């Protein structure tokens, strides 16, 4: 989960190679989906990414603090100045064909967090295992082989 | 074969509304006073203006249905050697609006043909799979 | 100057006094 | 940087959640929307220190 | 359980040989081949050589799924042209082009 | 565990709208979704 | 699991690594979603089950749900919103990329469909390839507003034997729609074949929109100096349509119509006004915002977010509310300790004039919490009381 | 001839040039053979016999596999999974141990420099783990104070970035092609014009302007790919294009051999 | 919680960075954005690693074994 | 003039002209005939019931 | 802050001034020792103690520069003016309503408040390192992160929740787009 | 309730989910270790035996 | 407009 409550679970990795790649060589780590954004508005996330983006290339940190006067202007302009697109934008390539992507991409570093719930303590299965004592209809609790 | 239909079109108007590769044509028959046509042009492979005087063909094909496409290979005696624009499509609807004046619809892949004309000129086209040909 | 009256951003000084002579759990202990 | 707050207990840490309640020694009015006689109920929980 | 190896990632599993050749049923003098142990890096560079040969018709690939190190091919060539034989081409130009610029790299850096 | 040292509780007018006298005394966000949504809030 | 649709039978496809997998159009009906959300399954044990399985609680039959006869899945995600970029007239595919799209359909004839233009460059559009995954016989036709054999504008939709003619596929084409073309699929071909037809689209569209891409940023949510202007004065024009009916009913001037007090009557006119100064100032939004913006992309496909979400992200918030009503006066005669008593003025009573794109006023910050947390505890009481009452 | 190499500049580690003449399938193609596929050294194998650190085992042994070594011949190693070997072999393996003792009051970091090859070499150039830094001082590994130890021997194993990233060649690989957007494979997003807001490449100037105001010439083709290699520092930047051309031909010549199956 | 190895995106080895980096400021006084063009690590998906690492192993030893 | 119904009519006519082609400007082969007849001939098939009685 | 209307500048000001918090500030340097407190503040009396019950009879001002000397970008949200002048307190910082958990969010009144709830919520179980001696604690179910990371986009507060010393993720490079359909 | 109108079952498992574009409508991805504990009795007969013995 | 650290030493030159 990012820190605007768009929790959700890893789909799928894909190797460095195949990830897209921008003009500099920068494979993102993490993929999300853009149909997260409208519904939810959750338009901090948006700006977080492209503060972060300013911070690691300028040297500063992102003073995201709730009720200053900072706007989108004056993080997008200072990210013009570094030589990039201002509004976080960039050119990348499609990892299989190495060919141009026809649309551009929203791009930069993003604070993520780990939650609890690792698939391998979700999982299980059950085929004539173990039963209660007073029912006899099977027993709860992964832990204890549940049903 | 044969060309079903042709005709010089002079580009009434032009439309290049809305979109970046596609543009709508205002074509006006200097031959006959009753030819209208309106059609879907790309303006990468065709750049247009007003009052262009274009060849306007038909050429149900190009032999000088079961046909899976393929590249051409060298020189082939096709059509459009003497012509510089092709579009394969097909009709689905003859709408006659009128008295023996007679209007058709194509579609192109979503690139749509709409003319209009006498009968005795159009009876030849009926909703075979048409080519597109445009030099000039 | 020192009579000169205060922005908004000095007020961060104030709040880690506060945390400085407070701290998070102060209620729990007091 | 751990803070205390906490007590341990037969070696576990708990904490105890602050409790919220009502005012003491204060007068409130109520309504009564109910057909009951008493339209309104001036209650006050009085108490000690 | 059901992890496996890597050199059966590349190199070639046992009984089964690294591609599989089958006659195809939709066009005449066309064929799927089934390449095992391998993905895009091998599949995308066989595909666009293809297509600079003029006698074939039809040549395309897909990956099925991104768990493994397959992908199928789809090759149609004109009669009379083996696809086999026909892809035989394709490899010696790809080679001939890289041995070709392994040389023609190593003369620039060479000059150093 | 910050958080947790500074949570309030409270058992059951209607308490779990955000009551305009919560200004900057409990946490106008911080609040369990479910069964305890407005019941517990956090200075 | 309160559907018919919520439990169905599927076909087992063994995979590596530990989760459950299944195809996306599918997750509508469960109303599932990869938050981290978890299904049970269930393996039947004698020969009897495993038909009773096959041949009723088949997924290809829940198509059509007969809870309001309309096909209760669809093609619903970024496919919906790669295909209609798909479909437009100014999109065109190559011939080298043309053979792998064309491979992916499974079942695909083994035939090149000609190109729809030639000399120079034989090039193909979306609609012809997209037909090739339509199976032939397919005929279907809807005449929006605007429609016409010409199809200006590209509204509407036909197709004729599996081949698209003009209109730009989109959810009202192809999604969940009463009318729309899966359940004609199933009607004509039985819902066997509709199931291929997921498995031709998609792969299709989710092959070509990988190699076209697509995102949304920042700027997606930037208006215009202009319109940014043109909103500031919707929003002072409201005010002075509050402020004269504020003193109106200051001079006694106002009349409540009958069956309202002077109070209720006031407030319908203060908060109708704020609403439509919102939705006319949103209006402002979807009108100037580029065909290029991402979001308006999303918008007219169908896929995610509607009017109301680009308004407040873009052009304003709106006014919070409270039980239906505004702010009340938690205070003697005021909200916040920030006010004077007696300040009706919507910035005072919970109306939010900034917009998502710059941030809120704490005033106006603390207000969108309460009107945010009434939601939830709504969303608690509903699983509370339609589960309860739907047993 | 053929395709056509052009060097602009090469330092230590990294090398740029223009790729030019070339069908954009192969230069892509080229890209992910150096990424991944290229034989590389790396740590694999871990036995801690004494750990007193702060830090966890595995973490230990996960960063001691991160450490880059020098492996310019590795060529004159033979796979893990080829040799007949009891768990490795000479002609297999490197084998490197590690000891480390906090000694001075002070914290006494370890470091990649603090390893020694305990096998036999057969005077091959690999093993030697890579000093990047000028100071000779190696990859800071681990802090000690006194009182800890570290005792542990690692084994290093012929492995390949396809498998797991630390058999990694080569980092970030700068890649791009027809900087003016004249081959219209891109839609600029932009709000007024594009021009104003997106920047122009660096390698922009290499190529002739845009000379606006003529038609777009469909039929052409992508060529003059601007690649850019940046070499961890296993081998240096030279080998990784050669290396990597070279394992793209044993690929390829691989299928052609497996043809020959009939 | 010290000095990572190779940066998770670009993967440029920056272990060895890590002194030189803290060398610079208790020395120099440079700005860590101006450090970093003097460090070498111009790229931003390493200048992102040493600019945002958490050093706790230094706050791990003042336990006495 | 829309009410939620049984079979599709609309479309059955669609795939009728499609799966026959109608050569449009001819004259038909119908009979006025067989038309009325042919629809009250087809209306005591639509057989929801299968009694026999007078009630059902 | 306690605000002092009469004041002979002509308006209201408060009791608090640079010398104070150029004090301040000298007192938090040291690490001469003099240690002038939160409290001196107190017994200054420029800082004043409130309730609920105290709030019904008083006037808050936002912030000091803003509103209480009397009297453009528009990305700037658009505030209220100071058409009051019978002020009585001003807020030291309006951010500071927020609780613990809620502080770590950036730009949290950029969000649909619901989503600042959900963060709250998922983050009192992020993973990442919840004691610096988890070493020596033997208790049940403890989870550490190998390689931490303070946030870029970091908040004012979350330097006093110790959050840059005991972090609880990492930056992630993140791409927006709809790449692989997965 | 509890134990009749709902109770507890073997030969089901229950996982997390997630998405993948490339499987057909009606199939559903299950781990293969759920694949190797799970399990269905079936009957041997003369059309499956070999396979079946095989299995065993 | 963003963080700040290096403001101490003026103290030292109020000094
Ligand atoms: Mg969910
Ligand atoms: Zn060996
Ligand atoms: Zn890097």
């Amino acid at each position: 989960a990012s820190r605007h409550g768009q929790k959700g679970t890893i789909g799928i990795t894909y190797r460095r190679e195949d990830m897209p790649f921008t003009a500099e060589g920068i494979v993102p780590d993490l993929i999300i989906n853009p149909h997260a954004i409208p519904s939810r508005m959750t338009v901090a996330h948006l700006i977080e990414c492209l503060l972060s983006k300013v911070a690691a290339l300028s040297g500063n940190e992102g003073d995201a603090s709730p009720f200053t006067d900072i706007t989108v202007e004056g993080i997008s302009k200072l990210l013009r100045e570094h030589g990039y697109q201002s509004r976080g934008f960039e050119v990348m390539y499609n990892g299989h064909t190495g060919k141009k992507l026809m649309a551009q991409i929203f791009f930069g570093p993003t604070y993520y967090q780990r939650l609890r719930h690792m698939v391998d303590d979700k999982i299980h299965a059950r085929a004539r295992g173990p039963m209660q004592v007073l029912t006899r209809q099977p027993v709860e609790g992964r832990s204890r082989d549940g049903g | 074969s044969n060309t079903l239909f042709d005709d010089i079109f002079q580009v009434s108007e032009v439309d290049p509304g809305r979109y970046n590769k596609v543009c709508r044509i205002e074509a006006a028959s200097t031959t006959q006073d009753q030819c209208k046509l309106t059609l879907d042009i790309n303006v990468e492979l065709f750049p247009v203006a007003a009052q262009d005087s274009l060849t306007v063909t038909i050429a149900s094909s190009l032999n000088l249905a079961t046909r899976s496409w393929r590249p051409p290979q060298a020189g082939d005696r096709s059509l459009a050697d003497d012509y510089d624009y092709v579009m394969y499509g097909t009709a689905y609807k003859f709408e006659e609006v009128s008295k023996d004046l007679i209007a058709v619809y194509y579609s192109f892949g979503g690139l749509l043909m709409r003319l209009e004309g006498n009968y005795r000129n159009l009876n030849n086209l009926k909703q075979e799979n048409a080519y597109l040909l445009i030099r000039r | 100057d020192e009579s000169a009256p205060i922005t908004a951003e000095d007020s961060w000084a104030v709040i880690s006094a506060f945390f400085r002579e407070k701290g998070l759990v102060s209620q729990q202990l007091d | 940087f751990d803070m205390g707050g906490y007590f341990i207990i037969n070696g576990s840490e708990k904490v105890l959640i602050a409790q919220e309640r009502s005012a003491g020694n204060i007068v409130q009015v109520f309504k009564k929307a109910a057909p009951s006689p008493i339209s309104h109920v001036a209650e006050i929980r009085s108490a000690l220190e | 359980m059901n992890a496996p190896d890597r050199f059966e990632l590349f190199l070639l599993g046992e009984g089964e040989s690294k591609l599989k050749i089958d006659p195809d049923t939709k066009a005449p003098n066309a064929v799927v081949i089934t390449f095992e142990k391998e993905d895009h890096t091998l599949g995308n560079l066989i595909r666009a050589e293809l297509l600079n040969d003029r006698k074939v018709l039809f040549a395309a690939y897909k990956v099925e799924h991104p768990f493994f190190a397959r992908f199928k091919l789809r090759i149609q060539t004109t009669e009379g042209y083996d696809p086999k034989d026909a892809l035989k081409n394709a490899c010696n130009s790809i080679i001939n082009k890289l041995g070709a610029l392994k040389t023609n790299f190593e003369t620039e850096w060479n000059l150093q | 565990t910050l958080s947790h040292l500074r949570r309030t509780n409270t058992p059951i007018a209607k308490p779990r709208q955000l009551h305009n006298t919560h200004w900057g005394l409990v946490c106008p966000a911080e609040t369990p979704e479910g069964q305890a949504c407005g019941l517990v809030k956090n200075l | 699991s309160l559907h018919k649709m919520s439990m169905m039978a599927h076909r087992v496809k063994v995979i590596p690594y530990s989760t459950f997998r299944l195809n996306l159009s599918v997750t509508s009906p469960y109303n599932a979603d990869f938050d981290g959300d978890e299904m049970n399954l269930h393996v039947p044990q004698s020969e009897e089950t495993r038909a009773e399985l096959s041949q009723l609680c088949a997924v290809p039959l829940q198509i059509v749900s007969p809870q309001s006869n309309k096909p209760c899945m669809g093609i619903v995600q970024d496919t919906l919103c790669g295909i209609r970029k798909l479909t437009l007239r100014d999109t065109f595919i190559e011939l080298d990329q043309v053979l792998n799209m064309l491979y992916w359909v499974p079942d695909w004839d083994g035939v090149i469909p000609t190109p729809a233009i030639i000399k120079p460059k034989p090039l193909w559009s979306g609609k012809q390839i997209l037909s090739v995954a339509i199976p032939n016989g397919i005929h279907l036709q809807r005449f929006d507003e605007g429609t016409t054999l010409l199809s200006p504008k590209d509204n509407g939709m036909l197709i004729i034997d599996g081949q698209i003619i003009f209109g730009v596929v989109e959810k009202k084409t192809v999604g969940s729609s009463n009318g729309g073309l899966i359940h004609v699929v199933t009607r004509e071909k039985g819902p066997q074949v509709c199931a291929k037809l997921f498995g031709n689209i998609q792969k299709v569209v989710n092959f070509w929109l990988l190699h076209n891409g697509f995102s949304t940023g920042i700027g997606d949510t930037i208006a215009d100096g202009p319109t940014m202007r043109e909103i500031t004065e919707t929003i002072a024009e409201a005010k002075k349509k509050v402020l004269d009916v504020t003193k109106e009913a200051q001079a006694n001037l106002l009349t409540a119509k009958h069956g309202m007090t002077l109070r209720e009557s006031f407030e319908d006119n203060v908060v109708r006004f704020l609403n439509e100064a919102r939705d006319k100032a949103g209006r402002l939004a979807e009108v100037n915002l580029k065909d290029l913006n991402n979001v308006k992309q999303m918008v007219m496909a169908g896929s995610k977010g509607s009017f109301i979400n680009i308004a407040q992200m873009s052009a304003c918030v709106g006014q919070q509310s409270v039980e239906g009503k505004r702010i009340a006066f938690g205070f003697v005669d005021r909200t916040l300790p920030h006010f004077s008593k007696d300040d009706y003025s919507p910035e005072s009573k919970g109306f939010v004039e900034n917009s998502y794109l710059r941030g809120l006023t704490p005033q106006e910050f603390f207000f969108h919490a309460m009107g945010g947390r009434e939601g939830l505890i709504d969303t608690a009481v509903k699983t509370a009381e339609t589960g309860y009452i739907q047993r | 001839e053929g395709p056509q190499v052009k060097i602009r500049e090469a330092s230590k580690d990294n090398v740029d040039f223009i790729l030019s003449n070339v069908d954009l399938a192969m230069a892509n193609s080229l890209r992910r053979v150096m990424i991944a596929e290229i034989p590389t050294l790396a740590i694999d194998s871990v036995e801690v016999e004494t750990n007193t650190t702060v830090l966890a085992d595995e973490f230990i042994a996960h960063r001691l596999g991160l450490i880059p070594l020098q492996s310019m011949d590795i060529e004159q190693l033979e796979y893990s999974r080829d040799c007949f070997c009891e768990d490795h072999c000479d002609k297999c393996s490197v084998v490197l141990t590690l000891q480390a003792f906090g000694e001075s009051e002070s914290t006494t970091n370890v470091y990649s420099k603090d390893l020694v090859i305990v096998s036999n070499l057969m005077g091959r150039n690999i093993g030697h783990p890579i000093i990047q830094d000028k100071e000779g001082n190696g990859v800071l590994i681990c802090k000690l104070r006194k009182g800890q130890e570290l005792k542990l021997t690692c084994v290093a194993k012929k492995g390949i970035a396809k498998e797991h990233a630390k058999w990694g060649p080569a980092a970030a690989i700068e890649f791009e092609y027809d900087p003016w957007n004249k081959l219209k494979h891109t839609d600029y997003w932009y709000e007024q014009d594009s021009a104003k807001e997106w920047p122009q490449s660096k390698n922009c100037e290499y190529e002739d302007p845009p000379n606006e105001g003529d038609p777009f010439d469909y039929k052409a083709q992508a060529d003059t790919f601007y690649m850019n290699v940046e070499s961890v520092g296993s081998i240096p930047v030279d080998q990784v294009v050669v290396r990597g051309i070279d394992t793209l031909q044993k690929k390829v010549a691989s299928i052609l051999l497996a043809l020959t199956q009939m | 919680m010290i000095v990572p190895v190779r940066c998770f995106s670009c993967g440029k080895v920056v272990g060895d960075k890590w002194e030189s980096y803290l060398n610079l400021l208790q020395e120099d006084e440079l700005d860590e954005g101006t450090a970093l063009s003097r460090l070498g690590l111009k790229r931003y998906c390493c200048r992102r690693m040493i600019l945002t690492h958490v050093d706790l192993i230094e706050k791990f030893l003042r336990y006495n074994p | 003039a829309n009410w939620p119904l049984p079979v599709n009519i609309r479309r059955i006519i669609q795939n009728a002209q499609q799966t026959f082609h109608i050569d449009h400007t001819k004259p038909s082969d119908l009979t006025i005939k067989d038309i009325v007849l042919g629809v009250k001939d087809l209306q005591e098939n639509l057989l929801v019931l299968r009694g026999k009685n007078e009630i059902i | 802050f306690i605000v002092e209307d009469d004041e002979s500048l002509g308006h209201k000001e408060l009791k608090v001034r640079k010398g104070h918090i150029a004090k301040l500030m000298a007192t938090e340097y040291q690490d001469d020792v003099e240690e002038y407190t939160w409290s001196s503040l107190l017994n200054e009396g420029l800082v004043e103690y409130i309730d609920a019950e105290e709030e019904e009879s008083i006037l808050i001002a936002m912030q000091p520069e803003d509103l209480e000397p009397a009297e453009v970008d528009p990305a700037k949200r658009i505030r209220v003016s100071h058409h009051a002048t019978t002020f009585t307190h001003c807020e030291i910082h309006p951010s500071m309503i927020l609780g613990v958990a809620a502080s770590i969010i950036p730009f949290p009144d950029h969000n649909q408040s619901p989503r600042n709830t959900y963060q709250s919520a998922m983050g009192k179980q992020a993973m990442g390192v919840f004691l610096t001696n988890y070493n020596v604690r033997m208790d049940t179910m403890a989870n550490i992160l190998y390689y931490p990371q303070k946030p870029l986009g970091t908040t004012r507060a979350m330097e006093y929740l110790k959050f840059r010393e005991l972090p609880a993720g990492q930056n992630a490079i993140v791409a927006i787009a709809c790449y692989s359909g997965y | 309730r509890g134990n009749l109108m709902g109770k507890r079952v073997d030969f089901s498992a229950r996982t997390v989910i997630s998405g993948d574009p490339n499987l057909e409508l009606d199939q559903v991805g299950v781990p293969k270790s759920i694949a190797k504990t799970l399990t269905y009795p079936e009957v041997v007969t003369p059309y499956n035996i070999d396979r079946l013995t095989q299995l065993v | 407009f963003i963080k700040r650290d290096r403001m101490r030493r003026n103290f030292l030159r109020m000094r």
